[PDB]
RNA sequence: GGUGUAGUGGUAGGAGAGCGUUCUAAGGGCGUUGAAGGUCGAUCGUGAGGACGGCUGGAGCGCUUAGAAGUGAGAAUGCCG
RNA sequence: AUCCGGGAGUCAGACUGCGAGUGAUAAGAUCCGUAGUCGAAAGGGAAACAGCCCAGACCACCAGCUAAGGUCCCAAAAUAU
RNA sequence: AGUGAACCAGUACCGUGAGGGAAAGGUGAAAAGCACCCCGGAAGGGGAGUGAAAUAGAUCCUGAAACCGUGUGCCUACAACAAGUCAAAGCUCGUUAAUGAGUGAUGGCGUGCCUUUUGUAGAAUGAACCGGCGAGUUACGAUUGCAUGCGAGGUUAAGUCG
């Protein structure tokens, strides 16, 4: 009882080629080229889910430094001041305030300045 | 009118009339929720309280339990003839906001 | 175990007490699975072959040289990887049949007839007589006893008019009482056995 | 027992192992034989004793 | 079923449990009011993989349970086109 | 941990502390002993870097604290006392 | 695939010779196989007709990929690029309806796949590309684990009827 290899390989290969839409040239049209490229993209995406969380933290931190130097402080002294006062705002909300509500950011910077005035 | 709340393991910015996505809650759709911990009540004048603002809550209604889009995590070691593949979809709940503390 | 008796049309002409060692003995289910599988693998005709490297009508010469030609070393026009070459490890003529020990054969026969009885699926009848072989009268008889499923008809002996009349009906199978197998009883929904044939089966299963 | 509901007894039949059918099964690419040597060849090995 | 606590990199290699192909049996189904195959889609599952809809196509094919295997391809300075 | 049984693979190692021989107390040299990493180990530091310093990836997050190493600009944090 | 050979095959073809040796199946239910006209030397094409269907027209069932073209939504002539991945304005659409789809200036990060190696991006090895084919099988013995029937016992071989 013989088993022809009819329509299984074409389905698997067309599933692979559909993931390669938008690539350059023979990297979206030939199966071997696309196979290798798709493997590399899997590697890159796993790597970059972890690197994302670092990039936004550096972005927030630099915006907060910029805002605080306008209120007579630097980033490190203002973070210490907020900790000595028991304030628990993220660096995300801090930067969001720094860009949207400058008066709220100044209220907070004054609390920090009074905390480390002791 | 602003409030900042601790939900999940993170913090969110909140407003009356707007809807928010959040980690899964253990509350069926249509029922009411109280977010106890408020970090800051902005708006016109800010209430910058040590960890939480004393006596402010935020009220809402759960609308929908869902799933995020799918993530694929695939892993291979070049030249070592081996790989392993795994999928994952993440739960969430959607909440509408009503009556920041009054 | 007592079964009711019928006539070619009628009613409850009493009952018939059958053996308890044959028709009432609590079937064993893996023994029946084994019997069915052995019998089905026993009907195969394993007549299949293919040609290996040395049977294909072909070449003993080395087709090109071993080196120099900028080629790949090849040994014959008939190698497994050449188009038109011979097959590596195909089907060969084989047997497919085996035997189970004698006590489990007998245990499976007893168990399958006893299962038929434990659900009022065996139907006993005094006699099946016919002056001519007529299919139409057999169908009337079959409806006389309200039988509407696949049925095994177990007959006695040179009751040849009945077997002729019961052929050709597409729900009906006919077997004599010296030739019942395990696969005949499992496939039918009911058994229609005559009183004579029932004692004759009790005589050989003992 | 009906011919459309067969079931062997538990533990009585096992499947089979097919070597040389991909990496993730556990036995692709050299099929359990290790790297090179007399024992990696077809018909390789030394006589008993 | 709850709840706690602990664990979950991996080549050679051992152990477990599954996905898909073709054919046999028994059962229950579909089809010119359009089967298989082909093409497109923004769909589902932890993986192999599974559906539903459009267009093409013109006569056969699924599903359940068990069985049997010429049962899975990217590489051999492989063979044919 | 020990005892009985089924199935293996390995018998080309490399560098870095430490302590010895051969060498010229030369070699990314060679041959032994003892500990680690690599082999079979991703992530941060060392410009780039198998084997050095920190640390062992089941998965999701636009949350938090630290290690080695750092804070004038490239490039996150003191133009600190 | 199955005979080397489903077809005018031990043929065409190759060799002084002995000898070696292929490729090549499918319109439609029925030839109803396109009368007549127009462009053109013809080939071929466009109407008109046959037919359920001609994009079933003889290179005739279905008609995949490589490869070659035509039309368009978005980008591109100061820029060093294993070609993607993560972040993201503008433009263009509107789906198995849901945390929608295509393209994308600009910014961070990043030396293919396989084999053999102490060790590889390797200036070590293989592959032009696409499709098909292409590798732990069976017979008879020996041993262990699991499963079933009998149990101080267990079991038949050749053969005879079927």
């Amino acid at each position: 009882a013989r088993v022809k290899g009819g329509t299984v390989t074409r389905k698997r290969r067309k599933k692979v080629l559909k993931l390669a839409k938008g690539y350059y040239g023979s990297k979206h049209t030939l199966f071997k080229s696309a196979k290798e490229q798709v493997m590399n993209s899997y590697y890159y995406a796993f790597r970059d889910r972890r690197q994302k969380k670092r990039d936004f933290r550096k972005l927030w931190i630099a915006r907060i430094n910029a805002a605080a130097r306008m209120n007579g402080l630097s980033y490190s002294k203002l973070m210490h001041g907020l900790k000595l006062a028991e304030i628990d705002i993220n660096r995300k909300m801090l930067a969001d305030l720094a860009v949207n509500d400058a008066a709220a950011f100044t209220a907070l910077a004054e609390q920090a300045k009074d905390a480390l005035s002791k | 009118m602003y409030a900042i709340i601790k939900t999940g393991g993170k913090q969110v910015k909140v407003e009356v009339g707007q809807a928010i996505y959040v980690e899964k809650l253990n509350v069926e759709a249509g029922e009411k929720v109280v977010f106890d911990e408020v970090i800051l009540v902005g708006g016109e004048s800010t209430k910058v309280g040590a960890p939480t603002v004393a006596g402010a809550t935020v009220e809402g209604t759960v609308e929908k339990h869902g799933k995020q889009k799918k993530v694929v995590t695939f892993q291979y070691k070049p030249k070592k003839h081996s790989h392993r593949k795994q999928g994952h979809r993440q739960p969430y709940t959607k909440v509408m906001i009503e009556a920041i503390n009054a | 175990p007592n079964v009711a008796l019928f006539k070619q049309d009628g009613t409850q002409n009493g009952e018939i007490t059958l053996n308890e060692e044959i028709f009432g003995i609590e079937p064993n289910e893996s023994v029946v699975y084994d019997a069915i599988i052995m019998q089905r693998a026993s009907l195969r005709q394993g007549t299949h072959a293919v040609k290996n490297r040395s049977a294909v009508r072909g070449g003993g010469r080395k087709p090109w040289r071993q080196k120099g030609t900028g080629r790949a070393r090849q040994g014959s026009i008939r190698s497994p990887q050449w188009r038109g070459g011979g097959v590596v490890f195909g089907p060969t003529p084989r047997s497919y049949s085996y035997k189970l020990p004698k006590k489990v054969r007998r245990l499976a026969m007893k168990s399958v007839l006893s299962d038929k009885v434990a659900e009022n699926n065996l139907v006993a009848v005094e006699g099946l007589s016919f002056d001519a072989p007529k299919t139409k009268e057999f169908k009337q008889v079959l409806a006389n006893l309200s039988i509407d499923t696949k049925v095994l008809v177990v007959l006695e002996n040179g009751n040849d008019f009945a077997a002729l009349s019961a052929r050709n009906l597409p729900n009906v199978s006919v077997v004599t009482s010296d030739n019942v197998s395990v696969l005949d009883v499992v496939s039918a929904n009911k058994v229609l056995a005559t009183q004579t044939a029932l004692t004759q089966i009790e005589e050989v299963l003992a | 027992m009906k011919l459309h509901e067969l079931k062997p007894a538990e533990g009585s039949r096992q499947v089979r192992n097919r070597v040389g059918r991909g990496t993730s099964s556990g036995n692709g690419k050299t099929a359990g034989r290790g790297q090179k040597g007399q024992k990696a060849r077809s018909g390789g090995g030394v006589r008993l004793g």
